[PDB]
């Protein structure tokens, strides 16, 4: 077997491999996930230089692990597939010893743990992919939204984004985005994850997508003529 | 067909005091009707004040005594020379015996020694690793002709005190240690009239605080 | 130079330059002694610290009722090689009975350490050792080192300013190899080596570390308030 | 584990199993529910060697489940008995066995057709009208062969399985404790509380 | 040791990139064009042989057009050999999902376990990637007609009309300015040529530089056909359309 | 390139020195051992105020009677963690006992050097092991990627640990009590951190023989935060 | 799995006040068959060890090859070889013991009974048993087989414990053995009148004798005996 | 052995008896045949000796474990699914345990679930199981309602272990008695045979058969 260890400190200690999986991550499409009273709402960036593209065909931005938990990411696409697939997995073998569902906080742990893995395994390279993971833990009412990344770290966020020009719309969240009082509705949450989109997407067409998560396994993706009803609200709105 | 397992006879016996506690053992070993020696010790110091014999089949008796005495030398290399207490030694026993479920030690293990208050301990066990702490066990070829004397003279079992209408128990305390071998040396005299496997010898291992003293008696060579 | 990334490398002068970084590993280690009489054989470690907070790091190690080592280089390499020692010592005792040479221990541990300095991918030890004990043809003290070479010896030192020691002792060769029937007297010798290779440090109650085996003496490890008396 | 029915009618499939767990001389549970839902139109009952029945049963349900978050979509249930027989097939020539027999019912979307399938422990598929292992097919054949119609409704689907159930109580050595009923329809799986 | 010699073929460059996936997307760029558009009614798969030789056996030849099974076939764009041997691993994997649901599989699977296989070479194992992409041309019963693509990344896209190998840039331009929608087959078989005719680096497009096929639900009643062009059949097409 | 496991001519291994600069690049740890107990107390650094700091567990339970505080690249700490807490369990299991905080500490320190070319790196984190046995008491530990481990009175590792070590050296007595220590571990931290310290991104816990490993909650910690700076200023 | 093919009978021994004493017929049984009648059963390790062993002679034969093995390699790197570091009888035994108990541990035994006689470093009589089953014991005598049967009880009025040891001399300890072989020879189906005899001394050393045999029957006494029962003639 | 559990008003009532047998050898009289897990967690064992002290102990382990990882208890459903998993993978191997997981947790409440060692798995209200359990089943269900008071629960099942000691031959000793409520397991002591028999037979009239 290939052995080589690729993932390896240097004299100022730190793992290259690993940071240019961060680079990665930066060059890919952007990602916001933002969490209110009762719900967490997840954005995504598609890039508009592919016209004549299928829609109806094409791998979708967020993925669903299971009924009450999705995954949206930023990075490789080809990277992402193989930790949703992993992660599909544990959460049938979490219900089939467990009899219950994952947590969030479990299934963002299993994901790192698989990152992680990666930064100090023989012959593989750190997967290019940094992930937004988000749900609802079963029979609970409490948002739920964490962050992953290539190192292997993870961390709980009460609003967070990924991918290029994330450090922009992170900037937006952090003064619009109240601790205190989050966005009590559905409304209220998409149209903020919506607003921060719009600081650095370019039109408000097929460039967004949105998908709501609510509690006990309430998932629904938002179709182009919805998600253009927030675009043509917020920007009448900004001319003042 | 070959046959792994064979029968080497003899009999032991444990007794636990208030500071004290004693192994006892005969010293026969033989297979079917001969006699293959009338001095083959089968209870052992294993250090740190735990006395043990596996009685039964004797290669498996020796393996298994070879091997817990082989844990007590890692258990101080891995934990800074650190006494092997004696519900520790127990369970690492059970993991010995358990580790072959499936191709058992063909031997019923005794242990004697001190617990961590200083009072008298006796532990036995079945072949396959199930244990369970006594004040009394005898164990072996004649544990059944051994093992009902002691819980009358031991625990003081099916008796009661005069003159109260079979309503107060004797109460229970506990034996000195010239009772116990008092006890011991009968229980042995008692199972070699009765059972051909048993006598030759006895070995008496006493467990004080001050260390591990030995005792010898001969019993009879028919 | 070019000759010096991995140990399946020659040099042209004929060098393995892994395996002479592994012995630097050594002379950057704390000082030990070893020495011996007839009857007995003395180990001497001199400990060090990462601060007056920490702890003095162990230097000897147990292998058997009958032989043990002290350790100068990689700690983590010397419990492996003990640990090595420990199971071939024990293997001895299990399958023959037999208590194991003194000399057979060298040389297990010198074919240990070839291996690792012939084949890619692994690494020299870096670790030296000095090994005492007392078998059937009396005590007994080797010198271990990642090279592979072993080595018998009356006294010796390795470490930092492990000169000093060896200075002393090749002078008392002849009075300390006659001290049989005296444990006292054999370690005052060896702690008088040991205070050869100090600098600006002197021998402290928790600092100082030592280890004797004998004709009636079990391997033992003398540390703290009972080494107070040869300070 | 012991009595297993299932009956395809018109628009429905219904499954019935009974209550009854035995050990020994013992009847250890009288309200076991020996299904599992592979998915949200797809309903599989078994019986068999104890252990083996629940292992299995859960083992295909994570499965199916797996295949329904990855693709997106529900498995047809002509494609769900097909990879429950493979499995089957692949276990009867292993070191150990599943020893369990299933009944598959489920509800074609697309088709807008009921469909039941009878698997075997060996991997041995059928689509019926009517199905049953064990013991319960040497009596419920018969009877199903002449009070069975393919053009009936679930109402009298159930009417049919109660017709089962009687002669079953009647005629056989062992106390079942009843059945726990099923209907698998257009509308998904509904337990029938009343039986 | 060996590790001199070691290319080290998946690591990640300075700015996150991987080295030999965009060096393996620079051979492709050299090879043929192939184009895949996708009608209501059916689907086109156009290809442009690399500089046809006049003794070339062109009627009893397969260098661009394969088939996987009766409902999905692939262009190819790259080295040849490489995706011989990704071809008859995906051809296997459509038979192991036959053998095991009864069922045809549905093309974006038989995409997705083809273009994991690629994403595996990128990331562990140490060898070079596949030096190939693919369209995809095919139909199942719940999604119809699909195109996709997939390149030596393992990162797969759905499209209504693509193209891969040498000027994509070009015939990408031409492929979004005259597809539309509602287009029928006849009408993309059409635009395939055309665009081919524009892009090429030939003087003029003739019937034996090309491979061309068809995926219609042309057949009797409900079910789907497969039409690997035959070369007077693309000698036919070729005047018809008004290009010869 | 080069060799993973390479000596260099000083004779000292290449990675595992470089895993030591990461450790100093990682957020500070400090722990203080005491006669009524052991102290662990960290810096959680949020990169971002939209990160919720409670999510931050850089304080772990290893066993009852052991604890733990990490340093450097946090995401290694995970399996090693693992590791001792089976190890912790496994012994329990065999032996029918708690397992000695140096055995645990010597047994976390064996996955250490078990890299090369096993694992393909050393591990980028320090880890300061904190706990209580019957033999040799109050205890704390620090264990690096090398391999070896050190017993401390009181130790800091992270980013601002020579200056907090410093501080720990003129500050540690044999008599100091636990609410002495606990404040001392805050004093110090709020000393080297970056950002103010507050109970938000600071975090206590303490193993007593009674009480076992507990990690304080942000109320205890804020009290203890607030009785800090009356105790400076009063003097 | 096994059965014994080519096997042989009774080794029997005892200690006597300077050392102990070892004997086994020259027989290679093969069934009721007396197939082979120079079978050399005792075999000496060094100067201080003789193995008696009974039963499979292929075994044997491999077991032969352990030891003469065992001595190669214990000289390996040792010079003290021929003197303090040399193959003790504990050891030997000890390693056979290892063995045997292993073979039976994987079903696959060595189908053998052993007796390791010898005399220690230090002067101390050695004498210790070993079979397939990895079973051992010692005592003042030993025997295999038939051995244990007829030998024990007549070599036991000799040594019949610890404390009659020191009391029994060279003459009187070989003159029983010698003795047992005869009883043996009468009574034993599948024994032979050739046999070996070896000596181990803490003073003299080993002495191994060779081609000895069963002599001073007592045959005369079959002439009288007539039938089964009533005949007289 | 005999073993048993029932769930009722005031949570969760347990009583084993105390023998062990090697055949009709009486082994011992003062076996522990009810394993605490953790203060909410109780494991009832039946059948082979060593495969339930250990793979029970070894539960224990692998529960510490989880909470460990996960920072909370773990369900009485998931215990007993891991010990249920574990004797399924030694199917037919020969192992003999019959074991039944009781406790509280808050998302489940009281529960019980039966677990042996050819891989059933049952969740259930009353369960009784051993050589004796059909003795203890006869007193228990004759006698049982929902709405027994705690006193009147404890008592059935001492009562329930005490009719099987006396009729079954593999059961006695002394029974070991168990509570447990939202607020974890509680015990509620040793009794031997002994005396207790007599004690019953006096004060509640019944062994009519037995020579008073
Ligand atoms: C009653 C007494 C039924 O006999 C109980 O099930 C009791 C439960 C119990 C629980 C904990 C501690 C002790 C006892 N079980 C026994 O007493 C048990 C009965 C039994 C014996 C053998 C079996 O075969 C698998 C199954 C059940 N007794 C023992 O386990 C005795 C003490 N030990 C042996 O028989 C030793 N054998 C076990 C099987 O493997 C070979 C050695
Ligand atoms: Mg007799």
């Amino acid at each position: 077997g290939y052995d080589r260890a690729l993932s390896i400190f240097s004299p100022d200690g730190h793992i290259f491999q690993v940071e240019y999986a961060l680079e990665a991550v930066k060059r890919g499409t952007c990602a916001v996930g933002v969490k209110g009273k009762n719900c967490v709402v997840l954005g995504c960036e598609r890039r508009s230089t592919l016209k004549l593209q299928d829609t109806r065909i094409t791998p979708s931005k967020v993925s669903k692990i299971d009924s009450h938990v999705v995954l949206s990411f930023s990075g490789l696409n080809a990277d992402s597939r193989i930790l949703i697939e992993k992660a599909r997995v544990e959460a049938q073998s979490h219900r089939l010893t467990l009899e219950d569902p994952v947590t969030v906080e479990y299934l963002t742990r299993y994901v790192a743990g698989v990152q992680q893995r990666y930064t100090q395994s023989g012959g593989v390279r750190p997967f290019g992919v940094s992930t937004l993971i988000a749900g609802f833990d079963p029979r609970d009412d409490e948002p739920k939204l964490y962050q992953t990344e290539p190192s292997g770290i993870y961390s709980s966020w009460s609003a967070q984004t990924i991918g290029r020009n994330s450090k922009t719309v992170r900037e937006f969240l952090e003064k619009n985005y109240d601790r205190k009082e989050p966005p009590a509705t559905v409304e209220e949450c998409v149209k903020l994850t919506v607003r921060s989109l719009l600081e650095v997407v370019q039109t408000g067409a097929k460039n967004i997508e949105i998908t709501v998560v609510k509690p006990d396994s309430d998932i629904v993706a938002l179709s182009s003529e919805e998600i253009n009803q927030y675009v043509t609200q917020i920007e009448q709105e900004k001319q003042e | 067909q070959f046959n792994p397992y064979g029968d080497n006879g003899g009999t032991i016996l444990g007794i636990a005091g208030e500071d004290f506690a004693v192994l006892a053992g005969d010293t026969r070993n033989i297979t079917d009707y001969s006699i293959n020696s009338r001095y083959e010790p089968k209870v052992f110091d294993c250090g740190d004040n735990i006395v043990m014999s596996a009685n039964g089949f004797a290669a498996d008796g020796d393996a298994l005594v070879k091997r817990f005495k082989n844990s007590v030398k890692w258990y101080h290399f891995d934990h800074n020379d650190k006494k092997l207490s004696i519900n520790s030694a127990a369970r690492n026993i059970q993991h010995l015996l358990y580790g072959k479920r499936f191709f058992p030690y063909y031997v019923h293990t005794i242990i004697a020694g001190l617990d961590e208050d200083g009072k008298g301990a006796v532990y036995s066990f079945d072949p396959v690793g199930s244990y369970e702490r006594e004040q009394c066990r005898a164990g072996g070829a004649a544990a059944s002709l051994i093992m009902p004397f002691l819980d009358n003279q031991v625990n003081f079992k099916n008796q009661y005190e005069p003159g109260t209408n079979g309503k107060v128990k004797k109460p229970l305390k506990y034996l000195s240690v010239e009772e116990v071998i008092k006890l011991v040396r009968d229980s042995f005299t008692s199972a070699t009239e009765r059972h051909i496997q048993v006598g030759d010898g006895l070995e008496i291992l006493i467990v004080t605080k001050d260390g591990v003293r030995k005792e010898f008696y001969e019993l009879k060579r028919d | 130079n070019n000759y010096d990334g991995d140990t399946v490398t020659f040099s042209p002068t004929g060098r393995l330059f892994q395996v002479e970084y592994a012995l630097e590993a050594i002379k950057q280690g704390s000082v030990t002694v070893g020495l011996r009489s007839n009857t007995h054989a003395v180990l001497v470690a001199l400990k060090r610290n990462a601060d007056e907070l920490s702890s003095y790091q162990k230097k000897i190690i147990k292998c058997d009722e009958h032989m043990g080592l002290s350790l100068a280089g990689l700690a983590p390499d010397a419990r492996v090689l003990s640990n090595y020692l420990r199971q071939q010592c024990n293997y001895s005792s299990l399958v023959f009975n037999r208590k194991l040479a003194v000399e057979r221990a060298g040389h297990l541990l010198c074919d240990k350490a070839q291996k690792n300095t012939q084949s890619y991918g692994g690494r020299p030890y870096g670790v030296g050792l000095l090994i005492i004990g007392y078998d059937k043809s009396g005590a007994h003290l080797l010198e271990f080192q990642p090279s592979g070479n072993v080595t018998e010896l009356y006294g010796t030192a390795i470490g930092a300013r492990s000169q000093g020691a060896k200075t002393y002792l090749e002078r008392t060769l002849d009075t300390f190899i006659k001290i049989d029937g005296n444990p006292d007297e054999l370690i005052k010798a060896g702690v008088e080596a040991i205070s050869q290779s100090l600098r600006d440090e002197s021998l402290t109650v928790d600092n100082l570390s030592i280890a004797i085996v004998g004709k009636d003496t079990p391997f033992t490890i003398y540390d703290g308030e009972a080494v107070a008396k040869y300070i | 584990m012991d009595i297993i029915l299932g009956i395809r009618v018109q628009d429905s499939v219904i499954l019935a199993s009974s209550k009854a767990v035995t050990r020994g001389i013992s009847v250890l549970k009288d309200s076991d529910d020996k299904t599992r839902q592979l998915s949200p139109h797809t309903l599989m009952s078994f019986a068999g060697e104890a252990g083996d029945t629940v292992q299995f049963a859960e083992y295909i349900q994570a499965n199916i489940q797996l295949y329904s978050i990855r693709e997106d979509y529900e498995l047809s249930p002509q494609a769900v008995s097909s990879f429950v027989r493979q499995e089957l097939a692949k276990s009867i020539r292993s070191r150990r066995p599943y020893q369990v027999n299933v009944l598959i019912g489920g509800y074609d979307k697309k088709k807008n057709k009921p469909e039941l399938y009878q698997i075997d422990y060996l991997g041995t598929k059928v689509e019926l009208p009517y199905g049953a292992h064990g013991y319960s097919g040497f009596y419920t054949f018969s009877l199903l062969d002449h009070h069975y119609r393919p053009d009936m409704t679930t109402e009298e689907g159930l009417d049919l399985l109660k017709l089962c159930v009687q002669e079953l109580e009647k005629r056989m050595p062992m106390d079942f404790k009843g059945v726990i009923v099923k209907i698998v329809d257009k509308d998904g799986i509904r337990q029938v509380d009343d039986f | 040791g060996s590790r001199r010699y070691d290319s080290r073929t998946t690591i990640f460059s300075p700015e996150g990139r991987l080295y030999q996936v965009e060096y393996a997307l620079e051979s492709i760029s050299h090879a043929g064009t192939a184009i895949g558009i996708m009608a209501s009614d059916g689907i086109v798969l156009a290809a442009e042989r690399k500089v046809t030789s006049t003794l070339l056996e062109q009627d009893t030849s397969t260098e661009k057009l394969y088939k996987l099974n009766d409902k999905i076939a692939v262009a190819v764009a790259g080295l040849t050999a490489d995706a011989e041997i990704l071809i008859n691993t995906a051809r296997i994997h459509a038979q192991n999902y036959l053998k095991t649901y009864n069922e045809d599989i549905p093309v974006e699977i038989l995409v997705r376990r083809l273009s994991d296989i690629k994403q595996g070479y990128t990331q562990h194992g140490g060898l070079r990637p596949f030096g190939v992409s693919f369209i995809y041309a095919g139909y199942d019963d719940r999604y119809g007609y699909q195109l996709y693509t997939s390149n030596p990344s393992g990162n797969y896209t759905g499209w209504k009309a693509i193209s891969v190998g040498a000027n994509t840039s070009a015939a990408q331009t031409l492929l979004q300015m005259d597809y539309k929608d509602d287009m029928k087959v006849d009408d993309a078989i059409e635009l395939a040529l055309k665009t081919l005719s524009k892009t090429t680096d030939s003087s003029a497009l003739t019937y034996d530089r090309l491979e061309f096929a068809t995926i219609r639900k042309g057949a009797n009643d409900g079910e789907v056909y497969q039409k690997i062009f035959k070369p007077q059949e693309i000698k036919d097409i070729l005047v018809k359309t008004g290009i010869t | 390139d080069r060799g993973v496991s390479t000596f260099s001519p000083e004779g000292r291994l290449f990675q595992v020195e470089y895993s030591l600069e990461a450790i100093k690049l990682g957020s500070t740890a400090i722990g203080i051992a005491t006669k009524e107990g052991v102290v662990l107390g960290v810096e959680k650094r949020a990169t971002s105020p939209l990160l919720e700091s409670d999510s931050i567990e850089k304080i772990v339970e290893i066993d009852r009677h052991i604890g733990c505080a990490m340093s450097g690249l946090t995401a290694d700490a995970r399996s090693m963690i693992e590791h001792a807490r089976t190890a912790a369990v496994t012994h329990n299991l065999y032996y029918d006992e708690d397992i000695n905080v140096e055995s645990l500490t010597q047994s976390v320190c064996d996955l250490a050097l078990r890299f090369g070319e096993l694992m393909s790196r050393p591990f980028g984190v320090a880890l300061l092991i904190a706990g209580h046995d019957a033999d040799d008491g109050y205890q704390l530990f620090h264990a690096e990627p090398s391999g070896t481990f050190y017993r401390y009175n009181a130790k800091a590792i992270g980013s601002g640990s020579e200056g907090a070590q410093a501080e720990l050296l003129n500050e540690w007595h044999s008599s100091l009590t636990l609410k002495e220590a606990e404040l001392l571990v805050l004093k110090i931290l709020k000393q080297v951190m970056e950002e103010k310290l507050d109970e938000n991104n600071a975090q206590l816990s303490c193993i007593t023989k009674q009480d076992g490993f507990k990690i304080y909650d942000n109320e205890k910690t804020a009290e203890l935060i607030k009785e800090l700076k009356e105790k400076e200023a009063a003097e | 799995t096994q059965q014994p093919i080519v096997t042989g009978t009774s080794v029997i021994s005892m200690k006597y006040d300077n050392g102990v004493i070892i004997a086994a017929d020259n027989l290679g049984s093969y069934g009721s068959l007396l197939r082979f009648n120079g079978v050399e059963r005792l075999i000496p390790v060094g100067d201080n060890t003789v193995v008696g062993i009974s039963g499979d002679i292929s075994d044997m034969q491999h077991i032969e090859r352990l030891l003469k093995d065992l001595v190669t390699e214990n000289a390996y790197d040792n010079p003290l070889a021929d003197a303090e570091e040399a193959l003790e009888p504990s050891y030997i035994f000890e390693y056979l013991a290892t063995v045997m108990y292993q073979r039976r541990s994987k079903m696959n035994p060595l189908w053998n009974a052993i007796i390791v006689a010898g005399v220690q470093s230090n002067g101390d009589q050695f004498l210790r048993y070993v079979n397939l089953l990895g079973v051992t014991y010692s005592s003042p005598t030993l025997a295999t087989g038939f051995g244990a049967h007829m030998a024990n009880p007549l070599l036991r009025k000799v040594v019949d414990r610890e404390s009659d040891i020191p009391k029994t001399t060279v003459q009187v300890a070989e003159e029983a053995i010698v003795n047992a072989m005869r009883v043996l020879y009468y009574r034993d189906a599948r024994s032979s009148r050739n046999f070996s005899l070896a000596i181990i001394d803490k003073n003299t050393g080993l002495t191994f004798k060779k081609n000895l045999q069963v002599e001073n029957m007592k045959w005369d006494f079959a002439k009288d005996i007539k039938g089964y029962g009533t005949q007289k003639i | 052995t005999t073993t048993l559990a029932f769930r009722f008003q005031g949570g969760i009532i347990v009583a084993v008896d105390s023998r062990a047998t090697a055949g009709n050898w009486v082994a011992s009289q003062t076996v522990k045949k009810v394993i605490e897990i953790n203060p909410f967690l109780l494991g009832t064992i039946a059948g082979g000796a060593a495969d339930c002290q250990f793979w029970e102990t070894w539960l224990g382990s692998q529960c510490r474990l989880h909470e460990l990882r996960e920072k909370e208890r773990i369900s009485v459903a998931a215990a007993s699914k891991i010990l249920s998993n574990l004797v399924y993978q030694y199917k037919g191997a020969g192992l003999s345990m019959g074991t039944m997981i009781c406790g509280y947790t808050r998302k489940e409440g009281p529960t019980i679930y039966y677990v042996d060692s050819d891989g059933t798995r049952l969740k259930g209200d009353i369960f009784c199981v051993g050589s004796g359990q059909t003795f203890a089943y006869g007193v228990l269900d004759s006698n049982y309602k929902w709405d027994l008071s705690v006193e009147d629960a404890l008592y059935l099942g001492k009562r329930s272990i005490l009719a099987a000691a006396h009729r079954d031959a593999y059961s006695g000793g002394s029974v070991n008695l168990y509570h447990v409520t939202e607020d974890g397991w509680i015990y509620h002591g040793n009794h031997d045979v002994g005396e207790l028999f007599w004690k019953v037979k006096e004060e509640e009239g019944s062994f009519n058969n037995v020579i008073g």
